[PDB]
C-alpha cells in the first residue's frame, strides 16, 4: 500500500 | 475459478488513429459476451484509459480515467452498458480533443494496482490486467524491481503496433505479450 502511494507521488 | 480482470485501454493519437481503440472494443465485446455463465457469475471486470484527457479515479491523478469501476456480477446487461461507455468515449472523443502528447501509462498502471489492491484485500482471487498500447517503449519506470514485489497481479500485454514494458512483463510471473494479429484467428 504505502510504497506504491509514494512511488505514484514521485510521478506525479 | 474466480477471476479479476482490469483492462488498460491505451487512447494515446496513434491508437486512436489506427482503429486500436475500435479494435479493442470489438474485442471486449467478443470475450465478454463469450464468457460462461458460471464465470459472469464469479468474476470482475473494470476500466481504465491511460494517456488520457479526462482525469478521473480513485487517487485524482492527472490523465488517468476509470470508465468503469469494478463489475460483479458480469452479466450481458453489465457488458453491454461497459461496451455502450467505451463507445461514447470515442465518439466523444474521434475528433482529437487535447490527447497529443500524453504519458500517464505508468501511472495509470499504479493506481490499477492500488484500486486492485483496495478492492480484493484478503481474497483468494485471480487478479489480471489487461493492457491495449502501441507504445512498449513509453513506460516511464530498478522502478521495476518494486513492482515486481509489489504486483501480485499478473500483466497481459497486448501490443497494437503492427523495452521498459518487456522488462516489467519479465518481471512479473505469469506475465505474456500478444499481437493483436494473434488474438483471434482470421478465416482464410
Amino acid at each position: 500500500n504505502s510504497k506504491l502511494l509514494s512511488l505514484l507521488r514521485s510521478k506525479t | 475459478s474466480s477471476e479479476s480482470t482490469t483492462f488498460i485501454v491505451d487512447v494515446s493519437p496513434s491508437m486512436m488513429k489506427n482503429n486500436n481503440v475500435s479494435k479493442s472494443m470489438a474485442y471486449l465485446e467478443y470475450t465478454l459476451l463469450n464468457k460462461s455463465k458460471k464465470s459472469r457469475k464469479t468474476d470482475w471486470i473494470s476500466c481504465y484509459l491511460a494517456n488520457c484527457p479526462v482525469s478521473e479515479n480513485s487517487q485524482e491523478i492527472p490523465n488517468v480515467f476509470q470508465i468503469q469501476s469494478f463489475l460483479a456480477p458480469v452479466t450481458t446487461t453489465a457488458t453491454i452498458g461497459f461496451i455502450k461507455r467505451l463507445k461514447q468515449y470515442c465518439d466523444q472523443h474521434s475528433h482529437d480533443s487535447s490527447n497529443e502528447g500524453l504519458q500517464s501509462m505508468i501511472q495509470c498502471l499504479l493506481v490499477v494496482s492500488l484500486d486492485i489492491k483496495q478492492q480484493f484485500q484478503a481474497r483468494k482471487i485471480l487478479k489480471q490486467i489487461v493492457v491495449f498500447t502501441d507504445n512498449l517503449d513509453d513506460l516511464d519506470i530498478e522502478e521495476i524491481d518494486l513492482l515486481t514485489e509489489e504486483l501480485s497481479t499478473r500483466i497481459i500485454l497486448i501490443d497494437c503496433g503492427k523495452s521498459n514494458w518487456l522488462k516489467l512483463v519479465e518481471a512479473i510471473p505469469n506475465s505474456r505479450i500478444y499481437n493483436m494479429n494473434e488474438l483471434l484467428v482470421e478465416i482464410t
